[PDB]
RNA sequence: AUUAUUGCUCUUCAACGAGGAAUUCCUAGUAAGCGCAAGUCAUCAGCUUGCGUUGAUUACGUCCCUGCCCUUUGUACACACC
RNA sequence: GGUGAAAUUCUUGGAUUUAUUGAAGACUAACUACUGCGAAAGCAUUUGCCAAGGACGUUUUCAUUAAUCAAGAACGAAAGUUAGGGGAUCGAAGAUGAUCAGAUACCGUCGUAGUCUUAACCAUAAACUAUGCCGACUAGGGAUCGGGUGGUGUUUUUUUAAUGACCCACUCGGCACCUUACGAGAAAUCAAAGUCUUUGGGUUCUGGGGGGAGUAUGGUCGCAAGGCUGAAACUUAAAGGAAUUG
């Protein structure tokens, strides 16, 4: 005696935009009954999904993204960048015996005063014409590495906050970069930046916010 | 109903823990080179024809 | 195409759960597991009442308002066996086989930077 | 007997014949 | 007497290491003394290749396997897994596969 | 010859309408169906040992149950796991 | 939910399952290996500060300053003790559901002490390589960690280098593996367990059939639990080791 399927006030999920289409999917919510409606109630919920389909190549199946909902008007609520994080299986992949891990963060502030945490991991590479089955580090070089990792983590921030920070991240110039300033020290290969959490997002300021919908 | 014959090709040998599937890899004279595994229920040999009803789901070891 | 959901299958020994949710997961949409379509203690994990949980529950998924759906299987994990379960994947064949669409898949078992010291005793379960 | 018991079985005993000596003050 | 050059199992100039417990029956033993399986596989298995194709959409998807390290505690690890036994000679031997 | 050794003729006309859970035997003139001689024997075969008569179906395989043999292995047993 | 199977249990207290966010205390996965370091116990997230160490390099400095050790002393796992914090986890006791003839257990549930830290005790472990320390000599191999020497060697391009990783050769000092066995041993096996009746480099400790017994006694140490020192009467023909065959 109640089926809340004939209830459902549906609604459409769309996406921000420096990446590529800007329609996400479809959700479930309520009729908006006065005191406590489908308005300023819900909204935030968070969205994870590869950027691989929201992107539509396949040079970026794993860095799972996560979107939070802010503003919703006309049947339509946005979203703006609130995560990155990698997959499982990748790294369990990634991960393989025989060879030196190096792990590293940090935390930092952008621009717009979006306070967040960023990551880096990266594995010493076996470089052709080698004899020794394994090649491992060597601590100080690997204490060089990390020290490297943060000043250019710390370098690539503070600059125009989510939008500019997506804008380095989904090329990764941080990768190639990092691997242009590895070489001298020691070989290492794959180096993503894996994972970036906010923690301390700023106000609202609703018209900066919509700095991404045309 | 499109029933498809298959000719047997070669005798692999015995499966299930019973002994009684034997393991057989068949081409059908419905379009030749087309080879497919199949499991039988009774005795047989070469050159054999088998109806397979499905054309495309084999088999290989039992329990 | 369609329209996305995510089908998160808790499938660890004992039991076998499937339920999707609105891809924000705020939202969720039908659910039943595998003691539901058997009665025996015993047969609580088994792969059969896994398929016929995955049919309950596609049932009710294109009969609401989603047609596709990502999944995400899950073992236990935490300081507990990690390894998949019975009707792991007994419950991802018959909701692809039962009509739906499927987009790309990960795994969400949760494994520490290890600590908090397992069940047991350091004797083991001895048995 | 187990040679760790054992040696609780006398480490007892011998905690017993301490108290029995200790009513002799 | 002793039967067994690496004592129990590899661990030579430590004294101490670090205990880790059984994926099955949780006892406590040291990682030197263990038993490793390197426990890969896909989410699908035998005859669900078909049904993740046919029922999804992308160009042959990419499909993720999964890893993860499998640890045993010798009871355990004579119990089913990585064991059998061998004679006096077939004990010395290193080979995996 | 009563508690009826066996044989005969009339009369009497039972249960059993294919048999639960389980379980025995078997691969070709074999299985099973059919009778005879022989042992026992004064008399008494629904038994037995043999014999021929009619004469199929299904395998030609496997380690799932069971039983056993073989290796590695442990042993503080050797009157040997009673 | 839980196991072999079960129950104890949890469920308008919307439980298991989901999403979002927060706190607390442990902990340091994967990477992690016949790999490193420390006298031993032992020691793996990050960064800073604090003092220390070996191996190496050395046409530096002193010039016998050393070796090994009764007494004496430093540290010393886990539990355990005192006084605070901390108390997620797991979890001696205790209470329980099953299980069996019984089941004070093994399995499940509740869970005190405990686990963590600070100040102080305690001083034991199969604290194991069941193998004292220093020195010499005696035999092949490829490994691999650290240091060094060598290169019209490799891969890095900027214009050739300079660095850096890698290749190779060599020599130190390492964690070890391989084959041998000259030689050793009761054997298993041992590059020392070898250079031992053809018996002697230096030095410390312990053992002298089994049981009684690490018991009794004294002393000493500790808050306690206990630690070190540690007999005898009597008893007994074996205990015991490695290998062989069943
Ligand atoms: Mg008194
Ligand atoms: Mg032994
Ligand atoms: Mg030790
Ligand atoms: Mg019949
Ligand atoms: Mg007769
Ligand atoms: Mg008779
Ligand atoms: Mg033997
Ligand atoms: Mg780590
Ligand atoms: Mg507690
Ligand atoms: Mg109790
Ligand atoms: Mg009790
Ligand atoms: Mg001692
Ligand atoms: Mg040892
Ligand atoms: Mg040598
Ligand atoms: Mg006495
Ligand atoms: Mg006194
Ligand atoms: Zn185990």
């Amino acid at each position: 005696v109640v089926d809340p399927f004939t209830r459902k006030e549906w609604f459409d999920i769309k996406a921000p935009s420096t990446f590529e289409n800007r329609n996400v999917g479809k959700t479930l919510v309520n009729k908006s009954t006065g005191l406590k409606s489908a308005s300023d109630a819900l909204k935030g919920r968070v969205v994870e999904v590869c950027l691989a389909d929201l992107q539509g190549s396949e040079d970026h199946s794993f860095r799972k993204i996560k979107l939070r909902v802010d503003e919703v008007q006309g049947k339509n609520l946005l979203t703006n960048f609130h995560g990155m994080d990698f997959t499982t299986d990748k790294l369990r992949s990634m991960v393989r015996k025989w060879q030196t891990l190096i792990e590293a963060n940090v935390t930092v502030k952008t621009s717009d005063d979006y306070v967040l945490r960023i990551f880096a991991i990266a594995f010493t590479r076996k470089q052709a014409n080698q004899v020794k089955r394994h090649s491992y580090a060597q601590s100080s070089h690997i204490r060089a590495i990390r020290k490297v990792i943060s000043e250019i983590l710390t370098k690539e921030v503070q600059g125009s906050t989510l939008a500019q920070l997506t804008s380095k991240l989904i090329p990764e110039v941080i990768n190639k970069e990092i691997e242009n300033a590895t070489k001298d020290i020691f070989p290492l290969q794959n180096i993503h930046v894996r994972k970036v959490k906010l923690l301390k997002q700023p106000k609202f300021d609703v018209g900066a916010l919509m700095a991404l919908h045309g | 109903t499109p029933v498809t014959l298959a000719k047997v090709i070669k005798v692999l040998g015995r499966t299930g823990s019973r002994g009684g599937v034997t393991q057989v890899r068949v081409e059908f004279l419905e379009d030749t080179s087309r080879t497919i595994v199949r499991n039988v229920k009774g005795p047989v040999r070469e050159n054999d024809i088998l109806v397979l009803m499905e054309s495309e789901r084999e088999a290989r070891r039992l329990r | 195409s369609q329209v996305f959901g995510v089908a998160r299958i808790y499938a660890s020994f004992n039991d076998t759960f499937v339920h999707v949710t609105d891809l924000s997961g705020k939202e969720t949409i039908a659910r039943v597991t595998g003691g539901m379509k058997v009665k025996a203690d015993r047969d609580e994990s088994s792969p059969y009442a896994a398929m016929l949980a995955a049919q309950d529950v596609a049932a009710k998924c294109k009969e609401v308002g989603i047609t596709a759906v990502h999944v995400k299987i899950r073992a236990t994990g935490g300081t507990r066996t990690k390894t998949p379960g019975p009707g792991g994947q007994a419950a991802l064949r018959a909701l692809a086989r039962s009509g739906l669409r499927i987009g790309r898949i990960e795994d969400v078992t949760p494994v520490p930077s290890d600590s908090t010291r397992k069940k047991g005793g350091r004797r083991g379960r001895r048995l | 007997m187990r040679a760790k018991w054992r040696k609780k079985r006398t480490r007892r005993l011998k905690r017993k014949r301490r108290k029995v000596r200790a009513r002799s003050k | 007497p002793k039967k067994r050059a690496s004592n129990g199992r590899n661990k030579k100039g430590r004294g101490h290491v670090k205990p880790v417990r059984c994926v099955n029956c949780s006892k406590s033993i040291p990682k030197d003394k263990a038993i490793k399986r390197m426990a890969i596989r896909n989410i699908v298995e035998a005859a669900a290749v078909r049904d993740l194709s046919e029922a999804s959409v992308y160009p042959e998807y990419a499909l993720p396997k999964t890893y993860n390290k499998l640890h045993y505690c010798v009871s355990c690890a004579i119990h089913a897994r990585i064991v059998r036994v061998r004679s006096r000679e077939d004990r010395k031997n290193r080979a995996p596969p």
